């Protein structure tokens, strides 16, 4: 009770509630989908929507040309990293001419997620993220957390039941680097698929694209766009 | 840190300002002050509560400060404090003159005062003065004036008042002989040795245990005066016969 | 020069138990004169008087600036300021603008407030105290002054000695200076009294 | 250059200015006020740099009506011409100084009228008539010659329409026409414009 | 006691969830799109008949092609009224144009969660705004509506119900809106819903409505013109 | 730092924090002054804990300018920062008037270092009072400023452990014509009123103050004294 | 409540909120360094706790300079920052007294950095626990390890997370003032698999860094082959 | 620098703080407006009158303008604050725009100075209430209320203070067009108002009007006396 | 014992008049298990502490809580380890910035005072909590000497002939008392310690420091330097 409050009080077990409190944020959110194959790194997410007359929220937001993200949480604090994270892309291309490592760029999402993280009276950033990106190291998949850490990921799911689409993601990522674009989308579109409900499906409402690849700047897919990659799911 | 944190200037659920209402409970235990005016001056009378034997007597009075030419003011509560708003109010009247030129009428030096009074009563988190002032002064827009201020920073003009010990009893018995226009110096200072008979719990008044200035005009001079031992004792005396 | 902008002379001096301030009244820019009443000597106590040349502006400001500080310095302490503290004050404030100075060149006059003692003393306009037994000259015709003060002055003179030598000293000083003139006022501090006198004076 | 000229009387203050508003070789505006009323009593009249003139008098003219709100009662003539100067004292060795020279004229109950005279190097310095611009220079000594402390406001708009006919002819200036006001104990009042 | 940045246990900021709670007690606000425009109508809510109708503005005008209703804590909305005014002027003296709807929206949504009590600086705001605002406009991409919470969450509607009646509303207003709507249709179905959702019985004056259409420039419905739709 | 006050009113109208810090003081070690005709003594309890401590290392009687000196009861620590700033403020009021600061003008300033502490954002009262004396205008001065900041100027006092008891003495054995060699006794034996055991010359300290100056007495003048 | 503070000491004199920043760090993987004839050697038993996460993610192996690597262990985040610290230092030690900076040197510097953050209540302290090792020919093989409270000492050989009290006993049984960076490798890796748990905190994988003369003062990843033999040496001798 | 929140929400969406400034203005004096024809009126109660103090000193009715006067009630040292603020705005505004304020324009500005004081670190809202009367330059006479929330409106008649919703009741059932048909009949309204709560009606009563173009007036004890007298 | 408020939680005064804060810093210096000896000689001045090394992994050189201030200034440190090296970087920063600004070395008196003053700060504002160590100062002056220094958390500081610092701080000071009621000087330390703790440690158990009239500079006994006193 005296522990969970500050996320400068550390509680008698290690830990720090408020830290763990904004994790819950990001679960729930709705899941969202990041898989790489060689050559393409690509996100899906689940657009939620408020009520039938309302349009669904954006997931999937532009970084830069060679990075995308797609967020789970609180969406003010997703637009705040999002404006932070173009920030640091365009003046890397101001500098020094060229895109900034999609890896380094998450290092500073972590240096700056974790300042909070330690001083009375601020709170940790409540969003989760799914980057995708391509620089001279190929396709990446890296996810940020709400408690300052992120991991370098084959593939990755967060949000609401994301353990479902996490656990079809491990059974068929041996296949994803010799996956082709079209063959790569379905895999994350089956995953997002496994943590909806048994009666609702995948549509071209409820669902975003976001690809990057060798030779593709990142894109987004919205509705009708999404229809050639729905086309085809058993 | 929230936890610390006292919590001064908030308001509580019945809109009162708690700090505020306290620190008035401090004044009402200070020595009594009391304020006559009169049609040829004005006069502070205050029980002194510095009387052991072995106090040395090294300075103009305990409780009356002069604020300028032309004003004077007695404070009840916490010394200290008094000390800050005392020199706080000689800084705002020379800060006026060196403006203007001119005295600042003794009222605008009030209003500014309590300014400050209020500012400590809404933002900054410190406890408020513990502090009621008494003023006297003469401007050429109003003349002979007295004032007292409160710590909230509210302050009236009056005829005549008391703060601090007894205050309460001390305005009864101004409402039931203080004489509107009729009032002299002379008169003043009979009533306010009346009414400080009457306010103080030791029967036999005593000289020593008061402090009387007053503040009058002569050849478009103000004159603002600690009354001497043997006048209040004159004035003691004269009361023993009434 | 910004000093002789307004002009101006002011000059103390010292008698046998009392000093003597005198001044020229003279308002003027450059050449101009606006008006001949214009204040430069003022008082900072019973026996005590600061006459100030210079610009005019600043003139105002200085006298206006002690007496803020004196005034307060005086409820402070409850007494009267002497003298010596007097000029470390003005000094202390002249001190203050020391790359940005008041162009005003201060003369003190009095008399301690409890052993009634003369005291004369000049600053410059950074101000460089100067205590002197004799005499003080400041403004734009101060050669002029130290001339007539070097010849004049006399060890112990008496109020009416020591006004008559400060008024010969003043009036044959101005007439040798073109923005200096238009009357003069002469301050006597003594004991029990003090005397102001409006001399007859070349109005050209 | 501009013209201000102010003559006080036994109860009265009688103030002029030209109504010229110039712009280098050109005369954009021939009925300019350069006047500007402080309070229910008291005049400004202020000359100098463009823009700061206006700035000033009007940082001035709020100030002085902000006291009377505050207070109730209005400024004195004398403790506005002092609050007028520290404020323009103030600034002279600030970054951004105001080049204007003014005239300040009231009427006091208890003090009676009054004329200040104040420089740009805000010099303040109260007087019985004062002048200012390169008019002045013409003018000062007609003053100088006929004004009398007594004398009435009759004989007083005589002596000042002696000065402006005097920059009629000996100065280069084309200035046609004056404004001209008086201040007495029933406040400020509009006289008929001194033109040729 | 906790600091007004504190994640609940469920991952909520506490300030925030009770700034949502405060403007359910606000009074309700229709907004309907169609192509024809955009239609707003908020109740005005009078308390007393002292009170003068028109010195209640629940609707106002962000700019020529956007309008604006709010709901909740009124005169926390007016902070981010002028904030909503200066951005669609400054983006109009820096690119010679207008605004979309959806971009003022977001600058707007920005400030929801910029407020704190310790590393904030001299002016920041100690709590969240407790208000629903409805921005209606026109631009390039035609007819727009767009609805914002104290959370900073941002989202276009079809037709969306905010204030004290914002459940029953938003079921009248699914159950009656259908793409082709017309504008003349959108104006009549909005008052119907606010007349049967007030406790008070709807006139030409306890009520406000503006339209947005393409062309027409903000305009907000006068006693004449709103009489005309009562019947 | 917290910027809020740690002192605050009670519903009774009182700063507890300071009769807090006034409790520290009643139970410092005892001190006394006393004012003589021609001068002022100031004289203190410096009982050490053991004798490993150099007694002569640290100094509770100590002087701020030629003519003003400081005695203290309560908190060691807290005397110290108020003997620097007595000193910075004595130093500060020379460098303007070129005179040497009086007495009351030095109880003042320090009196108000004191009351800010009392309301300022994150601190403590001083656990301390002083007694300050000094020599100025052919006059002696004597003065006690507490906790609050509140100053009042003496006769003679006494202050630390035992003060009721030391003032009860001082009523009945001063008088004002009372010479300083005479004072220094009678400072002296309030002190043995309440002392433990065997008051030598290195266990109280001694400082006077008169025309000449304010001065530590030395161990071998105590000695005489005794 | 006398543990909610930093600034706040409880009645026996302790400071709380430090030791639970330490309980932190005993409830994390194990990291060891050990110090040879001629380097240092860092193993970590990286947990994976996901199968997604790629082969090399989140390492607990840094290089805060050329010739200073840093082993961490508990809160990722904070030991993140503490090597972004470390770098600071050595970057700016180096642009002041033009030379790489000693390795006691920038252990104490960064202990008083931690140290910083056990006094107030406006921060808390770092839940953290690293180890620094470098290699120079002037100062020949250092190793130091810094905790939460800021207390930094120098070792021959440490051991910390979870299983540290396990692995100091198989770091005693050893020769390293003897040894090389070569042969301290396979001992390292051997000991890191030994103290590792099977059921609980199952998938792990072995991180290993080392800086001396093999290495010609360079800290860097230990190569592949030579991690592969120590890992092959490990297994087999278990 | 304190930075605290003291205006936060609470779990129903209520901000506790600025409910408590609510509670110092009810136990404030009775303060009446009444927005008359060709004049305004102001009432306020002078509860508790003394016969040794200087009743021109603690005037609850104070001028902010030629055109602008205003009434209040709750927290006498805040409204002083509050009137300093409006003074120094209205001169403000007679210097950018060399225009007398209208009444509304200072009301936004009053209304706006309490809501930035309901959402700011350090601070704790203004414990009063206020009513703004005055003449724009058309002519048109205005009556405005603002609270210590933010919020304010345009009335024809209110009451603030102790007995607000008292007088208030009156003034419904009292305030037609046969009331204020000429200036006598307007002040009568606001006597009899102040009569409803106001104890030992006569001399507790503290009235002012303001007539079209002219400068405030403050009636005299026997010129409210005169009134009383008629009613 | 009263208790009112937060006055055991921050340096604020508890009805006694007590500082709870800075009496329970003073049970954090016995938290470390050492005992500290410092001794002043006639013409020398030693400093001896325990010197326990409990992990056999644990580099000893490394292990020391005697530290150099300056060139003729050393001190021997009590209490928790981070505080102590705070602290002893703030004595050094001091002592070079005294040099520095006034062109002489600091007196040992006038060091130990400037690190109580800093010490007295964290007694009086609420944010920060006081060091959990003791400092102890040797040092010879040229005018008076060997001088032996020591401050604590409080913010109090004295001169003294011998004093401790730790957990056998009471036994310590009891040894030294009948002492004082170079080679002596030396012994004495040693056996007080040895006799509060009963051990009769080697060389390598305890460390020294010194500082004698002859040689000023501060000096750190070897471990043939440590054995020759224990020989003896």
């Amino acid at each position: 009770n005296q522990y969970d409050n500050d996320v400068t009080v550390w509680s008698p077990q290690g830990r720090i509630h408020q830290i763990e409190y904004a994790m819950e944020a990001v679960k729930q959110g709705s899941a969202t989908v990041g898989l790489k194959s060689k050559t393409h790194a690509v996100l899906v997410a689940l657009k939620r929507a408020q009520s039938e007359l309302a349009a669904h929220q954006k997931k999937i937001l532009h970084v830069d040309n060679h990075i995308g993200i797609s967020i789970a949480g609180l969406t003010a604090d997703a637009r705040l990293l999002c404006n932070f994270m173009r920030q640091e892309c365009l003046d890397s291309r101001f500098v020094f001419d060229r895109p900034l490592p999609v890896s380094r760029l998450v290092s500073l999402i972590g240096s700056k997620t974790q300042i909070p993280t330690q001083r009375y009276g601020r709170r940790p950033y409540g969003v989760g993220l799914l980057i995708a990106g391509y620089d001279d190291m190929g396709p990446h998949i890296f996810q940020t957390c709400p408690s300052a850490n992120y991991f370098d990921c084959r593939a990755m799911s967060i949000g609401a039941r994301s353990q479902s689409a996490r656990t079809y993601l491990e059974r068929h990522m041996s296949g994803f680097m010799e996956c082709n674009l079209n063959e790569l989308v379905k895999h994350g579109l089956r995953a997002l698929r496994e943590t909806l409900p048994a009666e609702q499906d995948l549509t071209t409402k409820n669902v975003s694209i976001g690809i990057v690849g060798k030779d593709l700047e990142f894109t987004i897919y919205d509705d009708d766009d999404v229809s050639p990659f729905l086309e085809g799911l058993e | 840190s929230r936890r610390y944190d006292s919590r001064t200037t908030i308001f509580s659920p019945e809109g009162r300002l708690y700090q505020v209402e306290y620190a008035m409970e401090a004044i009402g235990h200070a020595g009594t002050c009391l304020g006559i005016l009169a049609n040829d001056g004005v006069l502070l009378a205050a029980e002194r509560r510095n009387i052991h034997k072995l106090l040395d007597e090294v300075f103009f009075s305990e409780k009356i400060y002069k604020l300028n030419e032309d004003m004077a003011c007695s404070v009840a509560g916490i010394t200290s404090d008094a000390n800050v708003l005392t020199n706080e109010l000689r800084l705002i009247a020379q800060r006026y003159l060196l403006q203007y030129q001119e005295p600042i009428p003794c009222e605008q030096l009030v209003t500014a005062l309590c300014d400050i009074k209020q500012a400590y009563t809404q933002f900054g988190g410190k406890r408020p003065f513990g502090v009621s002032l008494l003023y006297i002064g003469w401007d050429k827009h109003y003349g002979f004036q007295l004032y007292q201020s409160d710590p909230s920073g509210n302050y009236g003009g009056w005829k005549a008042t008391c703060i601090g010990n007894n205050s309460a009893a001390a305005v009864s018995m101004l409402k039931q002989d203080y004489k509107e226009g009729e009032m002299t110096l002379k008169s003043a200072l009979a009533l306010a040795i009346k009414v400080l008979n009457k306010t103080m719990d030791v029967s036999k008044l005593s000289a020593e245990k008061v402090e009387i200035a007053t503040l009058t005009r002569e050849n478009g001079k103000t004159v603002i005066r600690v009354l001497k031992q043997k006048e209040v004792e004159q004035l003691i005396k004269n009361h023993e016969e009434e | 020069s910004i000093m002789s902008y307004n002009g101006g002379a002011v000059m103390a001096m010292k008698g046998k138990n009392c000093v003597a301030i005198a001044a020229d009244r003279r308002f003027g820019i450059q050449a101009q004169m606006v008006t001949t009443d214009f204040q430069k000597i003022f008082p900072m106590g019973d026996r005590l008087y600061i006459g100030l040349a210079g610009l005019a502006t600043d003139v105002q400001t200085v006298a206006q600036r002690l007496k803020f500080r004196l005034n307060l310095y005086e409820l402070k302490e409850g007494r009267q300021i002497k003298p010596y503290t007097l000029m470390s004050m003005v000094a202390n404030l002249l001190y203050e603008k020391r790359f940005g100075p008041y162009y005003t060149e201060p003369v003190i006059a009095g008399l301690d407030p409890k052993t009634f003692k003369p005291f004369i003393c000049s600053l410059d306009l950074i101000g460089c105290p100067m205590v002197t037994d004799d005499f003080v000259v400041s403004g734009t015709c101060s050669e002029q002054m130290y001339g007539m003060c070097e010849s004049l002055w006399e060890p112990n003179m008496d109020p009416e000695h020591l006004f008559e030598t400060i008024s010969q000293a003043m009036l044959n000083a101005v007439d040798r200076d073109a923005v200096s003139g238009m009357g003069v006022i002469v301050h006597i501090i003594e004991k029990d009294k003090i005397t102001t006198r409006t001399l007859k004076a070349r109005m050209d | 250059m501009e013209y201000l000229i102010g003559i006080q009387g036994p109860d009265y203050v009688l103030v002029a200015s030209d109504q010229v508003a110039a712009s280098s070789i050109v005369q954009m505006k021939d009925d300019h006020d350069k006047m500007f009323k402080m309070s229910e009593k008291i005049l400004l009249l202020c000359v100098g740099e463009a823009g700061d003139t206006v700035q000033f008098a009007e940082y001035i003219q709020k100030n002085v009506q902000l006291y009377k709100m505050r207070n109730g009662y209005e400024l004195s003539p004398t403790a506005a011409a002092n609050f007028t100067r520290r404020n323009l004292a103030d600034c002279l060795r600030s970054r951004t100084p105001y080049h204007v020279n003014l005239l300040l004229a009231g009427y006091d109950e208890h003090e009676g009228p009054a004329l200040y005279y104040m420089d740009y190097l805000a010099a303040l310095a109260k007087a019985p008539f004062a002048a200012h611009g390169y008019g002045a220079f013409l003018t000062l000594s007609i003053l100088d010659r006929y004004y009398t402390p007594t004398i009435s406001r009759e004989r007083a708009v005589e002596l000042l329409r002696k000065c402006l006919e005097e920059l009629q002819k000996r100065f280069i200036l084309n200035l046609p026409t004056f404004s001209v006001r008086i201040i007495d104990k029933n406040g400020i009042h509009d006289l008929d414009n001194i033109s040729f | 006691d906790r600091g007004v940045n504190t994640f609940s246990p469920e991952g909520r900021l506490f300030q925030v969830e009770y700034a949502i709670e405060a403007i359910k007690l606000g009074s309700t606000a229709i907004g309907i799109q169609t192509s024809e425009g955009v239609c707003l109508a908020v109740e005005k809510r009078i308390t007393s008949p002292l009170m003068e109708p028109s010195s209640i503005e629940k609707i106002v005008e962000i700019d020529a092609h956007i309008g604006c209703a709010m709901s909740g804590l009124i005169a926390d909305a007016k902070t981010l009224i002028d904030k909503a005014r200066v951005e669609t002027q400054n983006h109009w003296f820096t690119y010679n144009e207008t605004m979309t709807v959806e971009s003022v929206t977001q600058a707007v949504s920005n400030l929801a969660l910029q407020f704190g009590e310790e590393d904030a600086d001299p002016g920041a705001m100690s709590r969240p705004f407790g208000v629903a605002l409805l921005f209606g406009g026109v631009d390039e991409k035609g007819p727009q509506l767009f609805h914002m919470d104290p959370s900073g969450t941002f989202v276009q509607c079809d037709a969306r119900a905010i204030g004290s009646a914002s459940e029953g509303a938003q079921s009248s207003l699914q159950e009656v809106y259908h793409k082709s709507m017309t504008l003349k249709e959108a104006i009549k179905s909005s008052l119907i819903i606010l007349k049967q959702v007030m406790e008070e019985k709807l006139n030409a004056t306890n009520i406000e409505l503006a339209t947005v259409q393409p062309g027409q420039n903000f305009h907000m419905f006068t006693k004449e013109e709103l009489e005309e739709v009562i019947k | 730092g917290y910027s809020f006050s740690l002192t605050t009113f009670s519903p009774s109208g009182k700063l507890v924090q300071i009769e807090y810090a006034l409790a520290a003081v009643a139970g410092g070690a005892p001190s006394v002054g006393i004012k003589a005709a021609n001068g002022v003594v100031l004289a203190t309890e410096k009982k050490q804990k053991s004798i490993l401590y150099d007694e002569r290392s640290v100094h509770k009687v100590e002087p701020i300018t030629k003519h003003i000196g400081l005695v203290y009861s309560g908190m060691g620590p807290d005397y110290r920062v108020l003997v620097h700033r007595a000193r910075k403020l004595a130093q500060q009021y020379y460098l303007v008037y070129q005179e040497p600061i009086p007495t009351a003008q030095l109880v003042q300033r320090v009196a108000s270092v004191m009351q800010e502490y009392t309301q300022s954002g994150g601190v403590r009262p001083f656990g301390v009072s002083l007694l300050i004396c000094g020599w100025n205008e052919g006059r002696p001065y004597l003065f006690q400023s507490d906790p609050s900041g509140a100053y009042f100027a003496w006769k003679a006092t006494a202050m630390g452990k035992n003060y009721v008891n030391g003032k009860t003495f001082l009523e009945k054995r001063y008088n004002e014509d009372l010479e300083l060699e005479d004072a220094i006794h009678t400072a002296i034996l309030t002190l043995k009123e309440s002392f433990e055991g065997q008051m030598t010359e290195d266990n109280i300290e001694v400082g006077i103050c008169n025309e000449a100056g304010f001065r530590r007495l030395t161990p071998t003048e105590v000695k005489d004294y005794l | 409540g006398y543990d909610l503070s930093a600034s706040t000491f409880s009645p026996d004199g302790r400071v709380f909120q430090v030791e639970y920043a330490m309980k932190a760090v005993e409830n994390s993987s194990t990291a060891i360094g050990i110090r040879c004839k001629d380097g240092v050697v860092f193993g970590v038993e990286k947990l994976v706790l996901s199968k997604l996460y790629e082969e090399g993610s989140n390492k607990r192996l840094f290089n805060v300079d050329r010739h200073v690597g840093m082993a961490v262990a508990g809160l990722l985040a904070d030991a993140r920052s503490l090597a972004d610290i470390a770098r600071e230092e050595a970057s700016n030690f180096r642009s002041n007294f033009g030379y790489n900076i000693p390795l006691k040197h920038l252990a104490d510097r960064v202990a008083m950095y931690v140290h910083a953050y056990t006094l107030y209540s406006a921060v808390r302290p770092f839940g953290c626990s690293f180890m620094l090792g470098s290699y120079s020919v002037n100062d020949g093989a250092q190793l130091y390890m810094i905790d939460p409270s800021g207390v930094s000492y120098g070792y021959w050989g440490c051991a910390i997370g979870k299983a540290r009290q396990a692995a100091k006993t198989e770091i005693e049984k050893l020769q390293m003032k003897e040894m090389t960076c070569r042969d301290i490798v396979k001992e390292v890796a051997k000991i890191i698999y030994i103290v590792h748990d099977e059921v609980k905190d199952k998938a792990f994988e072995l991180e290993l860094s080392w800086v001396g003369e093999i290495t010609k003062g360079r800290h860097e990843i230990v190569p592949k082959d030579i991690r592969e033999e120590a890992e092959k040496y490990a297994k087999e001798s278990l | 620098s304190y930075d605290r929140a003291i205006t936060v929400f609470s779990p129903d969406g209520h901000l506790f703080q600025v409910e408590y400034a609510q509670e110092a203005v009810k136990k404030g004096s009775t303060a009446v407006g009444v927005r008359g024809k060709d004049i305004v009126v102001l009432g306020v109660e002078k509860k508790s009158v003394a016969k040794l103090q200087d009743e021109r000193t603690v005037r609850k009715i104070c001028a902010l303008d030629d055109n602008v006067c205003m009434a209040f009630a709750g927290l006498t040292a805040d409204a002083r604050i509050v009137i300093n603020r409006a003074r120094v705005e209205c001169q403000s505004h007679r210097l950018t725009v060399e225009d007398p304020v209208t009444v509304e324009y200072i009301t936004r500005y009053i209304a706006s100075l309490k809501q930035r004081y309901t959402q700011s670190n350090g601070r704790r809202p203004f414990g009063i209430s206020a009513l703004i009367v005055g003449f724009d330059f058309d002519g048109t006479p205005r009556l405005y209320q603002t609270d210590p929330s933010g919020t304010y409106h345009a009335w024809k008649a209110n009451a603030i203070g102790r007995g607000a919703k008292s007088v208030r009741e009156f003034l419904e059932k009292n305030y037609t067009d046969e009331a204020i048909e000429t200036d006598d009949l307007t002040i009568k309204l606001v006597i009899k108002a102040l009569l409803e709560v106001v104890q030992s009606g006569g001399k507790n009563i503290e009235l002012a009007v303001m007539r079209r173009d002219q400068p405030l007036k403050i009636l005299n004890p026997e010129e409210i006396e005169k009134y009383v007298a008629e009613i | 014992g009263s208790s009112a408020g937060f006055d055991r939680h921050i340096t604020i005064f508890s009805p006694e008049g007590r500082l709870y804060q800075v009496e329970y810093a003073f049970k954090a210096i016995n938290q470390g298990g050492l005992t500290s000896v410092a001794v002043r000689g006639k013409d020398c001045a030693v400093i001896v502490t325990q010197k326990k090394v409990p992990d056999k992994l644990l580099d000893s050189s490394t292990v020391t809580h005697l530290f150099k201030i300056t060139e003729n200034i050393g001190c021997v440190m009590t209490g928790m380890t981070a505080d102590s090296r705070s602290q002893v970087q703030r004595a050094r920063y001091e002592a070079a910035n005294w040099k520095y600004k006034y062109g002489y070395e600091i007196p040992v008196d006038m060091l130990c005072k400037r690190i109580a003053d800093i010490s007295q700060v964290y007694t009086q504002n609420a944010e920060m909590r006081p060091l959990g160590c003791c400092m102890i100062l040797i040092g010879i002056d040229e005018e008076q000497g060997p001088q032996v220094y020591k401050c604590d958390p409080a913010g109090y500081y004295c001169g003294f002939k011998a004093t401790a610092a730790g957990v056998k701080q009471t036994e310590s000071t009891s040894f030294l008392e009948k002492k004082v009621k170079f080679e002596q000087t030396v012994e004495t330390a040693i056996t007080c310690l040895s006799t509060v703790l009963s051990i009769d440690f080697k060389p390598s158990e305890i460390e020294v420091g010194v500082v004698t009239v002859e040689n000023p500079k501060f000096r750190i006994l070897s471990e043939a330097e440590i054995d020759a006193h224990l020989v003896a």
